[PDB]
């Protein structure tokens, strides 16, 4: 019904997340973003920016709108959108599993398309098919193919 | 404003 | 290798973070300000406030979260109405009046917020017809007992500041008050950003007395990194927020107390940390306190 196996991956408890979280280095964040109390607190505002009315053009309005409000610079919120193939909606997924593993993008997580899964869409080998649509999904899979031949 | 006009959001209902 | 810096550094990089957070938001040369704002918002008489000479991004920042602040210890409705995206090239009474409810508190509070930062723009961009619409609606507001508005336009701004302020003393009876945001010597300007990076958290800690006479010791030697990145301060635009900028990627970068040190007595420098690795929006504004 309304469950997936997918939950254990937006379900990260922003409380046990330490305040600036050590993956969180000026190279990707603004001097703002060190200044928010906790990570719950960035995560809600994060929340708040994401939940905006934007049309799906305004990409640009929303990367100015995460460094202005969360402190996210604009070219990893560029960089985060891209692997993320537009969905607003894992948004929140990246930075929660981003800072829990303290690694920079996150590797195994469904919606997050890493390099080497680009490289697996590449290539016909339905092995390789096999292992990302089992990570994905075909929904996430037709997405991706949809975004890349009008890329 | 390349990658940006070029990428689609897919907002929150 | 038993005792970890690293868990210690921690404690003190929030801890810092937040008192020049503080310090930043903090308009201590204009002490008098917490005062004036408890007095003209967290009362049922109506005002209209101007903040001229607000020149700087710290002002502006500390003003909003002092204003903000205030109305958080009203409990009666505050409506809060941003006029800037409306007099800018009955709807607005129909608006207010939407957010006006009786049956959550007798008494509500209007506050308007009207912000022109940009003197370069300095030629009336405001809607006559928009601005007399505004005037009208706070004519009505001042004859209502039940409702009371709170009008605070903030500006460095004159051919607007004046605009304003003529047709609001012209059509209403509020008498408005001017807040004047005082003008700093350059000397006066140094002993408040010097004043920013002393941190008084933990005062009864030996690391905290180490920390600060580091800072007091290296800006009365000339020739020191930090005394030296505050000669530029002198004629870099915006130095508080460059400072404050610089100093939270100095605290945010170390692992170490004493790695925190060491930047602070040999990295921190203009060649370092530059003015183009930020964003001086002059309309910037920090996130809220927790507790």
């Amino acid at each position: 019904s309304d469950f997936s196996n997918e939950d254990i991956y937006d379900n990260i408890d922003p409380d046990t997340i330490s305040f600036p979280p050590k993956i969180a280095t000026t190279d990707l964040f603004l001097p703002l973003f060190f200044h928010f109390g906790s990570t719950r607190q960035f995560m809600d505002k994060l929340h708040e920016v994401i939940s905006g009315d934007y049309e799906p053009s305004q990409a640009e309005k929303l990367v100015q709108d995460l460094c202005d409000e969360t402190g996210i610079r604009k070219n990893f919120s560029t960089s985060i959108l891209t692997c993320l193939s537009g969905d607003l909606m894992v948004f929140p997924r990246y930075f929660l599993n981003m800072f829990k593993d303290n690694v920079n993008p996150p590797p195994n997580v469904p919606g997050i398309w890493t390099h080497d899964d680009d490289e697996s869409l590449k290539s016909n080998d339905q092995e390789q098919i096999r292992k990302l649509v089992k990570k994905h999904g075909t929904g996430r899979m037709e997405m991706r193919k949809r975004f890349f031949e009008k890329d | 404003f390349t990658v940006l006009r070029k990428l689609n959001l897919v907002p929150i209902k | 290798k038993e005792r970890v810096d690293h868990v210690f550094y921690q404690k003190f990089k929030s801890m810092a973070l937040q008192e020049l957070g503080t310090n930043y938001l903090s308009i201590s040369y204009v002490p008098s300000l917490s005062k004036f704002l408890s007095k003209n918002l967290r009362s049922m008489k109506n005002c209209i406030v101007f903040f001229d000479k607000v020149e700087h991004i710290h002002q502006y920042a500390g003003i909003d979260r002092a204003v903000s602040e205030t109305l958080s210890l009203v409990d009666i409705n505050v409506v809060i109405i941003e006029m800037n995206d409306y007099l800018m090239k009955s709807d607005l009474m129909m608006m207010v009046m939407r957010k006006i409810n009786n049956d959550e508190s007798i008494d509500h509070i209007v506050y308007f917020k009207f912000e022109q930062l940009d003197k370069l723009s300095t030629s009336t961009i405001i809607e006559p017809s928009k601005l007399t619409e505004f005037i009208n609606v706070l004519s009505v507001l001042e004859k209502s007992n039940n409702i009371a508005f709170k009008v605070l336009i903030y500006s460095n701004n004159v051919s607007i500041s004046s605009l304003l302020s003529t047709s609001l003393k012209k059509k209403l009876n509020t008498k408005y008050t001017v807040f004047e945001m005082p003008i700093l010597t350059c000397a006066q300007e140094q002993e408040y950003l010097k004043k920013m990076i002393k941190f008084t958290f933990d005062s009864g800690s030996k690391l905290l007395q180490s920390y600060n006479s580091l800072v007091t010791c290296q800006l009365n030697n000339k020739e020191s990194n930090l005394a030296i990145f505050f000669e530029f301060l002198k004629v870099f635009p915006h130095p508080f927020t460059y400072l404050f900028n610089a100093y939270t990627e100095i605290i945010v970068q170390s692992r170490t107390f004493d790695e925190l040190l060491d930047k602070i007595r040999n990295r921190l420098t203009i060649k370092n940390y530059p003015h183009s690795a930020y964003n001086f929006k002059k309309n910037q504004r920090l996130p809220l306190k927790l507790t």
